[PDB]
C-alpha cells in the first residue's frame, strides 16, 4: 500500500457472527494455555450457540493515520514588538514532541514511527498596557524561520540570520488564515524513534535516552514590523499533524505522569483505580 | 509419537532440551536473518562468524524466592563477555543479530508460582530520582541480573525499578504487548522467545545501544509448603542468531 | 491527471459515491492523509507462535 | 601563524624518523573538523545539515625525487577511540603507501555507519571515527639530499556521496548592508 | 601500461602497495585454500571469520644496521595478539590457515645491502647449550623479532642463533630450498611470499606448533656513505588466508 | 493542455504518484522552479584530461 498516495484505500469490515448449534464433543476451543504467549482467537460461537449477524462495522477511526492525523498543539512561544536592545523582541523553540502531554502519549504508544507532517501555526497578538496603548498600530507581519542543525542562530531581533538565504521561512500577516506547511520524513534513520534505551557515548555514557536521537533543529520567531509607541505581545502556537504514517512495535500507554521533556522519567503510580470490594456492581 | 511438550534446540556446538515447553514465540512473527543488500548502508564486507558467535550462552542464573520482585537483563550488552560474540562486539563499531532466548525454571507438582518472561524492545528506563539522570552501572550489570524493586527508591542515579510500573512509567500488566511467554510452574519448566533484530536502523553499535531488555517478573509469587525444597533458580541461556559485524578496528570502549 | 476515488458512506438498508483528487504539489509529502486504508494484521501480536495453535485442539499435548 | 600562510597545506616529513611514528591524526567530521572543514567538499557540506557517502584522501609526496619511504594510511571506525599506536591503526581500514614514481596514493574512506546519513555538524550519535597517518618504515635519502621534505593531502567526495536538509552557512555574516 | 614492478595486494580492509617488487612467490606452487571434506577429521563445523581474520597485520618492525646479523619470527604464534585472528586462535583447540607474508624495506640508489627473506616450514631450532634443552621465551617473542647471533653462545635455554648455521645445524646458504625472496636494495623495496598450510596433519593447535619460521638474514651487509641516512628499518606485515577453526571452548593456554 | 508529472516520493520497502501542472501565464519566466532535474557531469571538473586516465593503470609510464 502507499501511505503517501492518500486516494487509495482498502475497505476491511469487521467479522460476522456465524450461527452456532449445540455441541457435545472432544474439541475444546476455550481451553488453552496462556503460558504459550498466545492470545485466544475465540469467537462467542465457541462457547454459546449464536445467531447469524452480519457486521458491516469497519475499524475506520482506529487506523494509525486517523488516530494520529488530527492536528495537535505541541508548544507555544511568546515575543514582544521591540528593538535590538530588547531581548524579548524575538524568541525560539527547539523542536520536540515531548513538551506537551497529550500528543506525546499518542505517539509514544509506538516505539518507531515514520511519517510526513503538516505544521499549522496560530500566531496571536495583544496590546500591552501603556500610556500609549491608544496608538494606531498597523497590521503586523510575522517571521517564522527554521534553522536546521548546524546553521546560524539569530542573536537579535535584527540580524543577518533573518535573511534566510537558504533556511526555510514563513512570512505571515495578521487577520489571514493560519500559516501551514508540509514536512517530509526528516530523519537520518529509517524511522523516528520515540525511545532509545542507549547512550550518546560508546563508553556507556553522556546522554541517556531518546534525546540523543531526536535532533530536529529549531524555530525562530519575530515581528517584521518596526515597533509602535506602545508594545504589542505576540504568541505563536505550533500545531503538528502526523500524516502518511507508519508505526512499529506497539507499547503500553504511559501510566505515570510525564515529568521532563528531556527524559523518560516518572515517579511510581498505582496500576489502576481502587474499588470498594472485589465483588462490585 | 512427538508430544508437543518436548523440544530440542541446537545452535552451534549447543543443544538445549526441554520436556515441558509451551510452544516457542517468534518475535513479531519474524525469524532472524541477515542484512540484505537493499537495506544495507555500511559499505564494507561483514564478518559473519556463524557457529563461533551464534551458539548458546548461559548467563549467571538467579534464585526465585517467594517475595522476590523481578529481574532484567540487557541485550546485546549481557553478552559483552560471552566468548567470541563478546570479542566481535568489542572489535567492531557496528553489529547486528537476532537471538534465541531460553529461560529455564523447574520446581515440582507440589510447588506453585508464575513468572512473566518478556523481550521488551527499546525499554528506556526512568531515573528513580525524577529530577536527576540515570547511569550505566544502574542500568546493566552485563550478564548479571539487575533486580526490580518492591521499594519505591534507590541510590544515586539508580533506575526507578518499582515492579508494578516496570521501570518505565507504564502498567506492568500491559507488558504482554511485547514478545512474551510465562513459566507457570504447574504448566511448564521453560520459556523460549526467538527475537528478530528490531531497530530503526540496519546495524548499530553493540555497546551504546541496548536494543532490548529481557524482563522476568513474578506475577504469582513462588510458593510451596512444609519441607518441600526451598531453592528454585531461574536460568537464562541465550543464543545469537544471524550475527554479522561491520567496521573493524582496535579493541573498543573509548 | 485526476484521480477518482470512493467516499466513506455507510451500510445501506437492504452505496458508491465518488470524490475527485488532483495533487497540486511536486512533493508527495504535501498530499492528503492516508485515511482510507482499513488494512490489518493482529497476527504478529495476537499469535507470534512458531508452531501453529489450532483453536479446537488442546494447547498442550 | 601557519594557518595564515602556505605552511597549513604542507605536512612535514623527515629522514631517519623512527618506524611506528605518527604523522598526524584527526576525527573524520567533513564540514566540521578544521582539517577538511573549509575545503571545496567542506564548504559545500556547510550549506546542508545531513551528509552521506565515501570520502577519498589523496596523499601526495612532494619530497626529493631521489628520496624514499613507506607510510600507513589509516581509518578507524568509531566506538574504540583514536588509534594510539601504529598497531592500533593497522587493525582498522588501511593502505600501506609505498612512495615511488606514482607520486600519490589515495586512502579511500568507506561509508561505514549505523545510519544512512550523518549530521554535517559534530554530533555524538553521528560520529564517523578517525583518520590517522604513520611511518610504516621511514623516509630515507642519499648523501647531498635534504633531510626534511613534505607530503600534501587532497580530499574529495566519491560517487556515493550526497547531502540533505538545506541550511544557511555559519561561514559568512554581516552587521549592516555593504556599500 | 602495467609495469611488473608495481603491485597492489588487498585482503580484508587492507591494501599494501609497492612500486618496486620482484614478482611474488607462491609457496611450493600452491595457493592457500580451505580444508576439504575428504581431508578433514574434526567433525564439528568450522568457524571461518573471513575478512575479520584474513587481513594485513603489521608486526613490530626491526632496524637494519650494517653489522646486524638477522631476525626470525614464528607463525602462527607471532599473530597470537593480532586482532580477531589472535582471539580465534585463543578460543579454539584447532586452527588452520595459509598466509601472505609481506616484508618491507626501502633505502636509496646510494644505499647498498641484501637480505634473504625466507619461510622455513618446521624450523626446529637447536639449544645453544647442546647438553640442555631450549625453551619458549628463547624461541619466540610473539610479534617481536627474535635476533640471530654473530656470537656463538647464549643465556640459559637460549637457541644457538649463530647465523651461518641458521639456528638449526645446517648451511645458511642452502636455506634457499624453502620458499624465499631477496630484498637487494639496488633492485627492490619489498618481498612477498604466499605460504600454503604446510603440515603433516589437516589442522593443528595454534600455540603448541610453530608451523613455520620467517627468517630475514642479511647476506650482504647494509651500507651507505658520508652523511646519507642512517636509519633504515625492515617492516613485516602479514595476512592470514583461508583461516578456519575447529574445537571451541574457553579462553586458552592452560 | 494539462501536464502530468511525477512527485518526489522515496525508496520503498521491497513508488509512482503524480501531480498536475497547468501553465497560467504567457511567459515561460512565470513558471515553477526546475527542481526535478537530477542530472550531472562532474567529468569536466574531476577529469579535464586530454589523454584518458584509466584507473587500474599507473598514471605515469
Ligand atoms: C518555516 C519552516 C518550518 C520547517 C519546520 C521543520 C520542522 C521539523 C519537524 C520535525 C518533527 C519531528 C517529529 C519527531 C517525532 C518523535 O520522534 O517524537
Ligand atoms: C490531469 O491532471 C488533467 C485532468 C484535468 C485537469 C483539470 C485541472 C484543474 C485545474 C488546474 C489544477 C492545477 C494545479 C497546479
Ligand atoms: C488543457 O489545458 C485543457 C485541459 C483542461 C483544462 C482545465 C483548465 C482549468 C481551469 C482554467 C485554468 C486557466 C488558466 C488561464
Amino acid at each position: 500500500g502507499d501511505v503517501q498516495n492518500a486516494v487509495e484505500g482498502a475497505m476491511v469490515r469487521v467479522a460476522d457472527t456465524v450461527q452456532t448449534s449445540a455441541t457435545n464433543s472432544e474439541r475444546v476451543p476455550n481451553l488453552t494455555a496462556v503460558e504459550t504467549g498466545h492470545t485466544s482467537q475465540a469467537v462467542p460461537g465457541d462457547t454459546m450457540q449464536t445467531r447469524h449477524v452480519i457486521n458491516n462495522h469497519v475499524r475506520s477511526e482506529s487506523t494509525i493515520e486517523n488516530f494520529l492525523a488530527r492536528s495537535a498543539c505541541v508548544f507555544y512561544l511568546e515575543y514582544k514588538t521591540g528593538t535590538k536592545e530588547d531581548s524579548n523582541s524575538f524568541n525560539n523553540w527547539v523542536i520536540t514532541t515531548r513538551r506537551v502531554a497529550q500528543l506525546r502519549r499518542k505517539l509514544e504508544m509506538f516505539t518507531y514511527l515514520r511519517f510526513d507532517m503538516e505544521i499549522t501555526v496560530v500566531i496571536t497578538s495583544s496590546q500591552d498596557q501603556s500610556t500609549s496603548q491608544n496608538q494606531n498600530a498597523p497590521v503586523l507581519t510575522h517571521q517564522i524561520m527554521y534553522v536546521p542543525p548546524g546553521g546560524p542562530i539569530p542573536v537579535s531581533v535584527d540580524d543577518y540570520s533573518w535573511q534566510t538565504s537558504t533556511n526555510p521561512s514563513i512570512f505571515w500577516t495578521e487577520g489571514n488564515a493560519p500559516a501551514r506547511m508540509s514536512i517530509p520524513f526528516i530523519s537520518i534513520g529509517n524511522a523516528y524513534s520515540n525511545f532509545y534505551d542507549g547512550w550518546s557515548h560508546f563508553s556507556q555514557a553522556g546522554v541517556y535516552g531518546f534525546t540523543t536521537l531526536n535532533n530536529m533543529g529549531q524555530l525562530f520567531f519575530r515581528h517584521v514590523n518596526k515597533p509602535n509607541p506602545a508594545a504589542i505581545t505576540s504568541v505563536a502556537r505550533i500545531y503538528f499533524k502526523p500524516k502518511h504514517v507508519r508505526a512499529w512495535v506497539p507499547r503500553p500507554p504511559r501510566l505515570c505522569p510525564y515529568i521532563n521533556s528531556t527524559n523518560v522519567n516518572f515517579e511510581p503510580k498505582p496500576v489502576t483505580e481502587v474499588r470498594t470490594n472485589i465483588i462490585t456492581t | 509419537g512427538y508430544s508437543d511438550r518436548v523440544r530440542s534446540i541446537t545452535l552451534g556446538n549447543s543443544t538445549i532440551t526441554t520436556q515441558e515447553c509451551a510452544n516457542v514465540v517468534v518475535g513479531y512473527g519474524e525469524w532472524p536473518e541477515y542484512l540484505s543488500d537493499n537495506e544495507a548502508t555500511a559499505e564494507d564486507q561483514p564478518t559473519q562468524p556463524d557457529v563461533a558467535t551464534c551458539r548458546f550462552y548461559t548467563l549467571d542464573s538467579v534464585q526465585w524466592e517467594n517475595g522476590s520482585p523481578g529481574w532484567w537483563w540487557k541485550f546485546p550488552d549481557a553478552l559483552r563477555d560471552m566468548g567470541l560474540f563478546g570479542q566481535n562486539m568489542y572489535y567492531h563499531y557496528l553489529g547486528r543479530a537476532g537471538y534465541t532466548i531460553h529461560v529455564q525454571c523447574n520446581a515440582s507438582k507440589f510447588h506453585q508460582g508464575c513468572i512473566l518472561v518478556v523481550c521488551v524492545p527499546e525499554a528506556e528506563m526512568g531515573s528513580a530520582q525524577t529530577s536527576g539522570v540515570v547511569n550505566y552501572e544502574h542500568i546493566s550489570k552485563g550478564e548479571i541480573a539487575s533486580r526490580f524493586t518492591t521499594t519505591t527508591t534507590a541510590e544515586d542515579h539508580g533506575v526507578q525499578a518499582a515492579v508494578w510500573n516496570a521501570g518505565m512509567g507504564v502498567g506492568v500488566g500491559n507488558l504482554t504487548i511485547f514478545p512474551h511467554q510465562w513459566i507457570n510452574l504447574r504448566t511448564n519448566n521453560s520459556a523460549t522467545i526467538v527475537m528478530p533484530y528490531v531497530n530503526s536502523v540496519p546495524m548499530d553499535n553493540m555497546y551504546r545501544h541496548h536494543n532490548f531488555t529481557l524482563m522476568i517478573i513474578p506475577f504469582v509469587p513462588l510458593d510451596f509448603s512444609a519441607g518441600a525444597s526451598t531453592y528454585v533458580p531461574i536460568t537464562v541461556t541465550v543464543a545469537p542468531m544471524c550475527a554479522e559485524y561491520n567496521g573493524l578496528r582496535l579493541a573498543g570502549h573509548q | 491527471g485526476a484521480q477518482v476515488s470512493t467516499q466513506k458512506t455507510g451500510a445501506h438498508e437492504t452505496s458508491i459515491i465518488h470524490y475527485t483528487n488532483i495533487n497540486y504539489y511536486k512533493d508527495a509529502a504535501s498530499n492528503s492523509a492516508n485515511r482510507q486504508d482499513f488494512t490489518q494484521d493482529p497476527g504478529k501480536f495476537t499469535e507470534p507462535m512458531k508452531d501453529v495453535m489450532i483453536k479446537t485442539l488442546p494447547a498442550l499435548n | 601563524a601557519k594557518v595564515s600562510s602556505m605552511e597549513a597545506y604542507r605536512v612535514e616529513l623527515s629522514t631517519n624518523t623512527n618506524a611506528g611514528t605518527q604523522v598526524f591524526g584527526f576525527q573524520l567530521n567533513p564540514g566540521a573538523e578544521s582539517v577538511m572543514n573549509r575545503t571545496l567538499m567542506g564548504e559545500i557540506l556547510n550549506y546542508y545539515a545531513h551528509w552521506s557517502g565515501s570520502i577519498k584522501i589523496t596523499f601526495v609526496f612532494c619530497g626529493s625525487a631521489m628520496t624514499t619511504g613507506k607510510f600507513l594510511l589509516s581509518y578507524a571506525p568509531p566506538g574504540a577511540g583514536a588509534p594510539k599506536t601504529r598497531k592500533d591503526a593497522m587493525l582498522g581500514t588501511h593502505v600501506v603507501w609505498d612512495v615511488g614514481l606514482q607520486s600519490s596514493c589515495v586512502l579511500c574512506i568507506p561509508w561505514i555507519s549505523q545510519t544512512h546519513y550523518r549530521f554535517v555538524e559534530k554530533d555524538p550519535y553521528t560520529n564517523a571515527g578517525f583518520v590517522t597517518c604513520w611511518y610504516q618504515t621511514s623516509v630515507v635519502s642519499p648523501a647531498s639530499n635534504q633531510p626534511k621534505c613534505y607530503m600534501m593531502c587532497m580530499v574529495s567526495a566519491c560517487n556515493d556521496f550526497s547531502v540533505r536538509m538545506l541550511r544557511d552557512t555559519k561561514f559568512i555574516e554581516q552587521t549592516s548592508f555593504y556599500q
